């Protein structure tokens, strides 16, 4: 119940060993479900890692390599999914935790309640003075084959108790077997040898009891505390009859949980939350409710974004990639701007971006999941090229952020004109020396839940701003503007010509006569004659609705 | 040390000033050591806080 991302560094640290270490502190401190990778890499022998013991289970990989300390605290540590491995091989891999010199090193391993690694294998290997791990039978916490699950003097021996399998000296140390125990009648786990202990097929860990709700932790799907296969769907086929019937206690699948609903952000499709349409199908909105239905004739333009589909392997936006964004209306997925994509990678050949090419996005009007900029050219000023982004969707969060713009120097507005919506996630505006418009908005505005946050530090500051002139437009409402003029306002304080806010419609005077639509300036018919000496060219739209024709 | 500096073609490997190392294990994995302001497989992203 108390999440956090973990990194995907390997085994890349940071220079400055302290900063390392307050870095692994940072990322899994009151974390008890790691929900990705567990990278504990470069770590002196004096630190303290109780905070480790907070962690109950880990999403994909858990790697422990190039440490000085004595011991492990990973004593809560019950389950690693290996969703990610390591090596795309390795769900633990725990090597070279010593110092070459032979002062110090890891010697034992506190991971006594760690009975599951559901996919992938084991790699513990050159840990000059790890004792005890050689005695376990990882053969037991591995569920399935994974041709790589092996431990490679002086040490003491198991207790008697520990039957020769053990993690340390004590009695209080023996090796819990969870699996090759079992009654020859258990399929999956137990917690005795008799046909009564055996766990619920859908136990992973082990349990405490017999039912679907005595487990340590789920093997697919957490359905109101019962471990499921997969939730109730939707409909539910009749025998007698031959047909489908709705099933009134169906539930919705959103992660690893069967809910009673649907985030609003994320799309419903079967008895399913999904972050997108299938290609074949289109988004549509019945009550508030995002859902995919079949396609009219012809599906709209939704392209994959940086970590999805086509571009699963991309980390930014990129010269290799840029034009994979022609005529895109929707981006499935996310849009990053690494410095590596607009200064280039030279290391894998990849030329520096061309600025006049981040005018593919001028026709995006939905990113799905986050916008992050943490690069941009240099000669650009604002983000002019997101004027058609309508909604970020937040169905995909960055550490909880659904917008950064960070570190951009060159930035002196932000210019996101059509921005209306932010569904999901905290925005991160942060180290923009020279931004100056952001501390007009009323960000709270675009949000949906009262949840998102706002993270506005280091940029221009807003005394600085206002005495440089750098203000909005005297036709923006107290909402603020997205930089200077009237077309950036955020809603405007009287009438409105398309993007622009202007004091009165062209009612009397002006080569194209409008009514207003309730602050909205709408031109009269073609058909409708120019009323002059104070008259109205038309009273509504249509020609239906015209003072004389011409 | 269990690690040792790159050749001059790895040293692009790592951006941003992150600075290559490799392990002489017997493959070789390698491995960057990123200044503060930096994260990431290669010191690719930037190092965020708040
Ligand atoms: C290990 O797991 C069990 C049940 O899942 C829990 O009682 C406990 O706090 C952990 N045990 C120890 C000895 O830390
Ligand atoms: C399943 O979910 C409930 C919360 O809905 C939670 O109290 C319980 O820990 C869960 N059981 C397992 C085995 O993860
Ligand atoms: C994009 O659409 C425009 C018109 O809206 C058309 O001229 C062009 O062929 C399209 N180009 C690509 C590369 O999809
Ligand atoms: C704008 O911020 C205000 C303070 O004036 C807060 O009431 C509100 O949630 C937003 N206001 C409106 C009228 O949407």
């Amino acid at each position: 119940q108390s999440v956090c991302a973990g990194t995907e560094n390997k085994l890349s640290s940071l220079s400055d060993l302290e900063q390392q270490y307050r870095a692994l502190r940072k990322y899994y401190e009151n974390c008890e479900v790691v929900m990705g990778n567990l990278e504990i890499t470069s770590i002196e022998h004096n630190r303290d890692l109780s905070f480790l013991r907070s962690v109950r289970e880990v999403t994909g990989y858990v790697l422990v390599a190039l440490n000085q300390f004595r011991y492990l605290p990973l004593e809560n540590l019950r389950i690693i999914r290996g969703t990610k491995l390591y090596e795309d091989r390795y769900a633990l891999a725990i090597f070279l935790n010593y110092r070459k010199d032979g002062n110090f090193g890891l010697q034992e391993l506190g991971l006594k309640n760690l009975t599951e690694i559901l996919n992938g294998g084991v790699y513990v290997d050159q840990n000059k003075f790890l004792c005890y791990a050689d005695t376990i039978h990882w053969q037991d916490i591995v569920r399935n084959p994974s041709n790589l699950t092996l431990v490679s003097s002086g040490c003491g021996r198991c207790h008697k108790s520990c039957t020769g399998r053990c993690w340390g000296p004590t009695e209080n140390h023996c090796q819990t077997l969870t699996r090759t125990v079992c009654a020859e009648q258990c399929d999956g786990r137990c917690y005795g040898p008799y046909v009564s202990d055996c766990c619920h097929r859908e136990c992973a860990g082990g349990c405490s009891g017999p039912k679907d709700t005595d487990c340590f932790a789920c093997m697919n799907f957490n359905d109101s505390g019962a471990c499921v296969t997969q939730c109730p769907q939707t409909f539910v086929y009749n025998p007698t009859t031959f047909q489908l019937e709705h099933n009134f206690n169906a539930k919705y699948t959103y992660g690893a949980f069967c809910v009673k609903k649907c985030p609003h952000n994320f799309v419903v499709d079967s008895s399913s939350c999904v972050r997108a349409c299938p290609s074949s199908k289109m988004e549509v909105e019945e009550n508030g409710i995002k859902m995919c239905k079949p396609c009219t004739d012809i599906c709209p333009k939704a392209c994959d974004g940086i970590g999805t589909g086509s571009l699963m392997s991309a980390q930014t936006v990129d010269s290799s990639n840029i034009d994979k964004f022609i005529n895109c209306t929707k981006i499935n997925g996310n849009l990053i701007f690494l410095v590596t994509g607009i200064h280039g990678d030279p290391y894998n050949a990849i030329e520096a971006i061309d600025p006049e090419k981040l005018n593919v996005f001028r026709t995006v009007r939905e990113i799905t999941g986050f916008l992050n900029i943490q690069s941009w050219p240099p000669n650009m000023t604002d983000f002019s090229v997101f004027s058609n982004l309508v909604t970020i969707g937040g169905r995909v969060l960055y550490s909880g952020l659904s917008l950064l713009i960070l570190k951009q120097q060159g930035i002196t507005s932000l210019q996101f004109q059509s921005l209306k919506e932010i569904s999901a996630g905290n925005i991160y505006i942060t180290d923009n020396s020279n931004l100056c418009y952001y501390h007009t908005i009323n960000w709270t505005t675009l949000f949906s839940t009262i949840n998102q946050r706002i993270v506005i530090r280091d940029n221009r500051k807003a005394e600085n701003c206002t005495a440089e002139g750098m203000v909005c437009n005297h036709l923006c409402s107290s909402d603020g503007c997205w930089g200077p003029g009237p077309d950036q306002c955020l809603s405007c304080r009287r009438f409105s010509r398309g993007r622009i806010c202007i004091e009165s419609c062209n009612l009397y005077d002006g080569e194209f006569r409008e009514f207003e639509n309730d602050s909205i300036c709408v031109e009269c018919d073609p058909q409708c004659e120019k009323m002059e000496d104070g008259l109205l060219t038309c009273h509504g739209p249509g020609p239906d609705n015209c003072t004389k024709c011409s | 040390s269990h690690l040792v500096k790159c050749a001059e073609k790895e040293k692009t490997f790592c951006v941003n000033g992150g600075e290559c190392f490799m392990v002489k294990d017997l493959p070789s994995r390698y491995l960057c050591k990123c200044p503060n302001e930096f994260t990431g497989d290669r010191c690719q992203n930037y190092v965020m806080a708040s």
